[PDB]
RNA sequence: GGAUUUGGUGGAUUACUAGC
């Protein structure tokens, strides 16, 4: 039960998200497979992976881009099960707990950018893993300003 | 090897560094911002007054600069250094003690300007390649191999003692003159952060008071 | 390049056909089949990553037709080049 | 809604239908319970009355969203179709001066012009019981040292047309002589090729350039010099200047190796001086682009 | 007298590169269809 | 001004629906998801229906005589629009699935299938005034184990013929009389039939199946009926027809395969013609013409549609959409010229006068974001999000270089010197803009000092000032050129994620996120006004939504701004439901545009009855000739437009002034009053009556006459009409005329005529020179043959 | 006479051609 095991630990909607990542951190594996069949001194192999590398870092599913290693041994879903966007609204210490993220999501307070976001399971890239604000006039971004006695209601804070 | 704050930039990029000053300055001293602003490459002189040290490291960050030099002074005389490497790079306070500006002497000219070669010598302590590759990434990569102006860094006695050289080359000997700065100088902490931060890890720090303080070189 | 112990499938009679009759047979069908993958991957990321819906951009021998002309078409191939370069 | 027509009841039991470019009714109804309130739609589809007796509101569906409204003051009859269906077609040319364009789409110069290049670029792009091996291809240095399907392919190649002839025996009959051949034929004899410039306009861009290589050409070259004197009494009716030059320039290609090599016959080159004696008029627009060119650059940089 | 010169000048080796455009051209295109498979 | 209207869509030529030719076979209708886009081949040019269907059209059918066109909904509503009138005359309801309908070819009814059952119904007289139940059903049958896959006409109309996809086939007559004539159904056939087929002779039946086997059906003795006489196969080793056309006449098959190879047939000899695959996909629906001449395949999945003649060996229209949207678009100094950016990266040059592709770029792997065009028509820059960027030759087709960062950032927007020496770019991983040379590839400088992402950036012409865009709510102007290094910084609310620049080159004007649109000075950091865009905006609720469509904060910004060229109004669209039309003195709205009507996309109603695409607009431009603006749909990019000029919209008008009064000022030769008289109407065919009536011995006389008001309004008249009209050396004769009467002034006036200037050298350029050129080449060469000594 | 809260039905919530 590793797929319950992680879907517990990140709040996951469908016991059946787990391996709608586990395919696809599989399948990582498999391209790594395959393009270290290739020889080693090949422009293609050598300019492919990196150009992988600078992907899946972006995306932040893993934390260095220099171990090669790290390819097959550190992509696990509970690696990429954690850009996901509660679990960010947890890192940046958002909400409470990781829960609490879910419900605020789905009630719609949190935002990336302009446009506010509603599905809970938002992968967030580590580049935009700048962007998430409480979303603005809302009844939680206000409440935060209160405890600082700095609201501002022209603003309507 | 270089250092792993310099490692990302070290001979792609060229750095832009600023002279600035302490609060208030003599007239002495705002002279003297501007040799350390000529004994550089790529240096530009802003007047500090009633600037915070935050909102100028933080408004320095932003507009992009490699480094932050800060002078200091006892009546005129200047006493105290810093350079402070900005993405949250080392900074190194050195007081330098021996100093002769360069316009108390002769209206002799104007500097050279050019991108100057470098002299290190007697750095052996592994503190030393601290000082080293803190120091050396303040001048502007690659200069030519024909250039005439060289800056040496010379450390005998745990002062490091730079001085500002021209040089021709005669039909048998090299035969230079002194343009520039005098200075003994001396390191006396080294923090982590920029010179912001004032809680930073402290790499170095001169101990003065302990049984083997005059003992030990770069101690 | 490695020498094989394993047992040659391929006959005296057809390594020489092979001599007889890209970058390899095999290592082009590594990278079709690893671009065909990695297609699939940017979808399925993609979508997550993205805040509006997207199409999946692909879904994986007689003459082929392409079905949007590059250039102006009309005009000659001569024409593109630059007095110049000839 | 597009303020073109005012609908106003009145208490002579009339709805009249006012038009604001002529100022006049243009359609009067009498209706026997009198009309309090008409009002359009926001949209040009419904009229809405309310009457004096009755309870509902009659609606009025417009017709003039439908068809056409003639404009006539006939009100006072019950009680220039140019200006009437307020619409005018241009004229085909307004004096035998002027230089026209042909009527219709615009590429028809263009695709008419690099009808080779296209067709070019439009095309999709696509043993032996005894091995016959070289000396040197197998393991003989020494013979290959003192050793001492181009064909074949072109052989290959007629095979394809010859298949396609054979997959093809319609005993269909089809005229000899083609319409076109036959409509220069018959403009030739009469000396007025009127006629058959009005095929010429008509035909595809896919039928011209099937049909210009299609030109007998011989020692006398009689259809040659029939076509350039059809191209040469168009440019004198000025009408659809850019096809005919057109239809000039695509000889050029097609016969430019012909009549180049059969240069100072006195038959072609008394169409072709008789070509220039007409083709030196229309510089005038060439001289007329330049000054429209040159000063509207000048006036509206500077 | 100065503009009508110069546009007579031009013209003048105006009508050089287009005469030595259309004949070079048909150099260019003779040999095309008698030396070319 | 005011009023437009939706002139025409752009980008997607066929999405999904039957295709079929016209009677006449001139205009090709290909159906769009939500539209019916209509193609002149003879004229090169596209319209399509003002009319909304509510959803993607599944079936179109054209009457023979064309006077009424019907597109079925998935959903089954009917519309019927006269090819003529462009209206709805009626829209009734169907209530099932329909698949395809054909009008008979007496016309009299139209066979319609839906499901099992086949219906025939009485067809309302066009010429007939509308009524409130126009829809008749003459029959029903529901004889069929499965629905009818596909429907077939005979030239009488006795006889109906739909095949099941069960695998039998029936055949039903017209009128009852006849049916003891045929109802016999075809059985034995394998797989399932796509269609049913008959030749001139009604001897004949052809039938084709799934499999790819062929049989045909003669009926001949064993008292004897409907053997088969011969079968015909086809063979293809993974493809299955998919969609089948056929034309008696020619006896020419049309066969749609998975596989996607095209292959042609007759059927009394059964030699296969020729076999072309149009693309990898499976073509979907194929029709054929009553010559026969041109075939249109279209394929859904590629979304690509594709004519080809039999005859002769040359396509007439071969084009393919954007795959999934345009993110950006690009208005060239020309109005013909169009560029429209793709998800894909593909790029494609659309054409103003006619709706079809010129080229497609596939330089950039990434999706490409911006795409502009510098004052020149030599290059176009496209701005993507692969990290490069790359420039475009437009006489060549062709990179000159591809720029690129130091570190390989994505790039969102872009900006580009009018004087075509700078282009700079911006990001969303790294707020630096970064600033290229055209000549040297190399980043001059990294302009930088924004927190948080630029969003847009733009030069003003008149003062090369680049202003940058900023999500830290505060809009800085960069000042590059020449020794000065200066920004100027103001401060913005919201976070900005729309930019304008006024052609003027002293406001910009700004989108931000409160819905708020700002135009602020330049030479000064303060603000002329700001209005207000969070009311007026329509949003729409998702399938998938848990809030009311009244309090979400998803399309309540602009996502773009766009000045047009007088400088006196904005459009702007975001990713909601609808564009505008702002007025820049009087600060108010003058009208809003509803995108799309789809249910089948997800942001277009307000209240759902008791994930899908978003509908958004992308990127807005207003066109140099400025008729209308386009705005880069999720749909397509939609054209409006001004080019019917039905409206009444008069100027200074007197008691005395009539349209028969400007007919007499002819007759009276005042062609100096006739004019202004026919000005003052502002009505276009009272001008072409006295524009084409004076003559040229007192054009220039008429010329010096004109005021100066109305110069700028004469010359904008001259730019529409002398493009698509016979007369060339009239017209010119006018623009002789209007800039010789008053050189200074025009120039003086530079930025009150913009439009007039960019339309009037617009058909100088396209069709005056052309002609010029080829009488040119055409004179050089008669030279050269009679200077040139004779051969042999 | 006034105010607040709530149960239930009907009519709309896409554009009106009759049931088996």
């Amino acid at each position: 039960h590793r797929d319950t095991q992680v879907m517990r630990t990140y709040h996951i909607q469908n016991r059946e998200d787990y391996h709608k990542y586990n395919r696809i951190c599989g399948d990582i594996r498999r391209l790594a497979n395959k393009l270290s069949l290739l020889p080693p001194t090949d422009p293609f192999r050598r300019k492919h992976e990196q150009l992988l590398l600078d992907k899946l870092y972006a995306m932040g599913v893993l934390t260095t881009k220099s171990k090669i290693s790290d390819l097959e041994n550190k992509v696990t879903v509970s690696a990429i099960c954690r850009r996901r966007l509660p679990v960010i609204m947890h890192r940046l210490k958002m909400a409470e707990t990781i829960q609490d993220a879910v419900k605020f999501i789905e009630q719609g307070h949190v935002r990336v950018g302009p446009n506010l976001i509603n599905d809970p399971a938002y992968l967030v890239t580590r580049n935009m893993e700048d962007y998430v604000t409480w979303v603005d006039n809302s009844k939680i971004k206000k409440t935060l300003l209160r405890y600082r006695n700095q609201i501002d209601d022209f603003d309507f804070s | 090897q270089v250092d792993d704050e310099y490692a990302a930039t070290s001979g792609i990029m060229d750095p832009r560094i600023i002279v600035t000053t302490s609060r208030d300055p003599s007239t002495r001293l705002s002279q003297f911002a501007k040799e350390i602003k000529l004994l550089f490459p790529n240096a530009v002189r802003l007047n500090r007054g009633n600037y915070v040290m935050p909102n100028l490291v933080d408004a320095c960050k932003k507009s992009g600069t490699t480094d932050l030099v800060v002078l200091h002074e006892h009546r005129g005389v200047p006493t105290s250094l810093t350079i402070s490497h900005f993405p949250h790079g080392p900074t190194a306070q050195f007081s330098l003690h021996n100093v002769v500006m360069r316009h108390d002497i002769i209206n002799a000219g104007n500097q050279s300007e050019v991108n100057p070669h470098l002299i290190f010598d007697n750095f052996t302590t592994a503190l030393g390649k601290r000082v080293v590759c803190i120091l050396k990434h303040l001048f502007n990569a690659g200069p030519k191999k024909d250039s005439e102006r060289v800056i040496t860094f010379a450390n005998r006695g745990d002062f490091i003692s730079v001085r500002q050289h021209v040089y021709v080359r005669t039909r048998e000997g090299v035969e230079i003159a002194e343009v520039g700065p005098r200075f003994e100088m001396r390191l006396f902490e080294l923090r982590l952060g920029t010179l912001e931060n004032k809680d930073a890890d402290v790499e170095w720090q001169l101990r003065r008071f302990i049984r083997t303080a005059n003992k030990k070189d770069y101690l | 390049f490695e020498l094989s112990d394993v047992k040659s499938s391929k006959s005296l009679a057809e390594i020489y056909e092979d001599d007889y009759t890209a970058l390899s047979e095999e290592l082009q069908k590594a990278h079709s089949e690893i671009s065909e993958l990695y297609a699939n991957l940017v979808y399925k990321l993609d979508v997550l990553s993205s805040v509006h819906f997207v199409p999946k951009p692909a879904s994986t021998e007689t003459p082929t037709i392409s079905m949007e002309d590059a250039q102006p078409l009309y005009m000659s191939n001569a024409s593109s080049l630059a007095p110049q370069e000839i | 809604p597009e303020g073109r027509w005012i609908v106003s009841a009145s208490l002579d039991s009339t709805i009249r239908t006012w038009d604001l470019p002529t100022g006049g009714c243009i359609d009067g109804i009498i209706v026997d319970n009198v009309a309090t309130n008409v009002k359009f739609s926001p949209n040009g589809d419904l009229l809405a009355t309310t009457h004096v007796t009755g309870n509902g509101i009659c609606i009025w569906t417009n017709r003039a969203q439908f068809k056409t409204v003639s404009t006539r003051t006939i009100d006072e009859s019950e009680f220039l179709n140019d200006i009437d269906f307020n619409t005018y077609t241009s004229l085909e040319q307004i004096d035998k001066e002027l230089l026209t364009l042909s009527i219709g789409p615009r590429s028809k110069m263009n695709t008419l012009l690099h009808l080779d290049v296209i067709r070019k670029r439009s095309k999709p792009k696509e043993l032996p019981f005894f091995l016959q091996l070289s000396g040197e291809k197998v393991g003989d240095e020494a013979s290959v040292r003192e050793g001492i399907h181009r064909r074949d392919q072109e052989a290959q190649k007629k095979l394809d047309a010859e298949e396609q002839m054979n997959k093809f025996k319609v005993t269909g009959r089809l005229g000899f002589e083609s319409h076109f051949t036959k409509q220069l034929r018959e403009g030739s004899q009469s000396k007025d090729y009127s006629s058959l410039l009005a095929t010429l306009i008509n035909f595809s861009p896919a039928a011209v350039d099937l049909e210009i290589r299609s030109l007998n050409s011989f020692e006398p070259f009689d259809e040659i010099v029939w076509f350039i004197d059809a191209l040469t009494q168009g440019l004198k009716s000025n009408k659809n200047f850019e096809l005919y030059e057109t239809f000039m320039s695509l000889l050029f290609k097609a016969h430019g190796d012909v009549i180049h090599a059969n240069n100072k016959n006195q038959d072609i080159a008394s169409a072709l001086q008789n070509w220039e004696d007409v083709h030196k008029k229309e510089d005038r627009l060439d001289d007329l682009v330049k000054f429209c060119m040159g000063v509207a650059a000048f006036v509206t940089t500077a | 007298r100065v503009k009508t010169e110069l546009r007579s000048a031009l013209k003048s080796t105006e009508d050089d590169l287009g005469f030595n455009v259309q004949g070079l051209k048909f150099v260019k295109q003779q040999w095309n269809l008698r030396h070319n498979y | 001004k005011s009023d437009f209207k939706f002139s025409n869509l752009l980008g997607t030529v066929y999405r999904q629906g039957n295709i079929t030719f016209s009677d006449d076979g001139k205009q090709l209708l290909s159906p769009v998801g939500n539209r019916v886009s209509v193609f002149d081949l003879i004229n090169n040019k596209s319209f399509t229906f003002e009319y909304e269907h509510r959803k993607n059209i599944a079936a179109i059918d054209l009457n023979k005589q064309g006077t009424l066109l019907i597109s079925i909904d998935e959903d089954g509503r009917a519309i019927l629009v006269n090819f003529k009138a462009r209206n709805v005359l009626h829209h009734f309801n169907f209530k099932e699935k329909c698949s395809a309908v054909k009008f008979s070819p007496d016309g009299r009814l139209f066979a319609l299938a839906s499901g099992r059952f086949l219906q025939i119904w009485k067809t309302p007289d066009v010429n007939k005034d509308r009524q409130f139940a126009p829809f008749v059903r003459h029959r029903v049958h529901a004889g069929h184990f499965q629905d009818i896959t596909s429907l077939t006409w005979s030239q009488d109309s006795r006889f109906i013929l739909t095949t099941s996809k069960d695998l039998s086939a029936k055949i039903w007559s017209v009128d009852s009389e006849e049916k003891n004539l045929a109802a016999t159904t075809f059985n034995g056939h394998r797989d399932y039939v796509m269609g049913a087929f008959f030749s001139h002779d009604q001897e004949k039946i052809y039938t084709v199946s799934k499999d790819g086997a062929v049989f045909v059906w003669e009926f001949t003795k064993r008292k004897y009926s409907w053997r088969i006489t011969k079968k015909h196969f086809f063979y293809a080793n993974q493809a299955k027809v998919k969609c089948v056309t056929f034309h008696p006449a020619t006896r020419l098959l049309a066969v749609g395969f998975t596989s996607g190879e095209f292959r042609l047939y007759d059927l009394p000899d059964f030699t296969l013609i020729q076999q072309l695959s149009m693309g990898q996909n499976p073509v979907n629906t194929v029709s054929v013409n009553q010559t026969g001449e041109w075939l249109a395949f279209g394929s859904s999945k590629l979304g690509q549609l594709l004519v080809y003649e039999w005859q002769s060996e040359s396509y007439i229209l071969k084009q393919q959409g954007h795959f999934d949207s345009t993110n950006s678009l690009a208005y060239s100094p020309d109005g013909s010229r169009v560029v429209t950016a793709s998800e894909d990266g593909k790029i494609k040059v659309w054409d103003i006068t006619s709706g079809f592709c010129l080229a497609t770029f596939e330089e950039h792997t990434s999706s490409v974001t911006a795409v502009q065009f510098a004052k020149r028509g030599q290059v176009m820059f496209s701005s993507s999000l692969d990290g490069t960027v790359r420039a475009w030759d437009l006489i060549r087709y062709r990179n000159f270089r591809t720029f690129t960062g130091t570190e390989r950032i994505q790039f969102n927007c872009l900006a580009v010197d009018p004087s075509g020496e700078v282009v700079c770019a911006g990001s969303l991983d790294n707020f630096d803009i970064h600033v290229w040379s055209v000549q040297t590839g190399q980043l001059l400088d990294a302009l930088s000092g924004h927190e948080g992402p630029v969003s847009c950036l733009s030069f003003s012409q008149e003062n090369s000032v680049l202003a940058s865009a900023s999500w830290d709510k505060t809009i800085r102007i960069w000042s590059i050129f020449g020794r000065s290094q200066q920004v100027e910084p103001i401060e913005v609310y919201s976070d900005v994620l729309a930019l304008s620049m006024r052609p003027d080159g002293k406001e910009v004007a700004v989108s931000t996120l409160k819905g708020q649109i700002s135009i602020f000075n330049i030479e000064d950091a303060k603000q002329v006004g700001n209005i207000d865009c969070r009311k007026d905006i329509i949003s729409g609720r998702f399938n998938q939504d848990r809030f009311t469509a009244k309090n979400s904060e998803r399309s309540k910004f602009f996502t773009t701004i766009h000045y047009s060229f007088d400088g006196m109004a904005i459009v702007a669209g975001g990713n909601n439901n609808s564009i505008c039309l702002y007025d820049v003195p009087n600060e108010v709205l003058l009208k809003r545009f509803i995108v799309s009507r789809n249910m089948a996309l997800n942001g277009t109603l307000e209240f759902l009855n008791s994930m899908r695409p978003e509908v958004r607009v992308t990127s807005v431009q207003f066109s140099p000739t400025a008729n209308a603006f386009a705005a880069a749909s999720t749909e397509g990019l939609l054209i409006y437009s001004t080019n019917d000029t039905i409206l009444f919209d008069p100027f200074d008008l007197d008691v005395d002034v009539t349209p028969h009064s400007t007919v007499e000022a002819l007759r009276e030769k005042q062609f100096l009053n006739a004019l202004v008289m026919a000005f003052r109407l502002n009505e276009e065919y009272l001008i072409n009556k006295v524009y084409e009536a004076i003559p040229i011995k007192e054009i220039p006389l008429v010329a010096s006459n004109i005021p100066a008001i109305y110069l700028p309004r004469i010359l904008k008249f001259i730019g529409d009409f002398a493009i698509e009209s016979q007369h060339i050396e009239f017209n010119l004769i006018w623009i002789k005329a209007l800039l010789s009467a008053s050189g200074g002034y025009i120039n003086e006036h530079k930025y009150l005529f913009s439009t007039a200037m960019r339309s009037i050298q617009r058909f100088i350029v396209r069709v005056a020179k052309e002609v010029v050129n080829t009488t040119t080449d055409n004179k050089y060469t008669y030279r050269f043959l009679v200077s040139t000594d004779g051969s042999m």
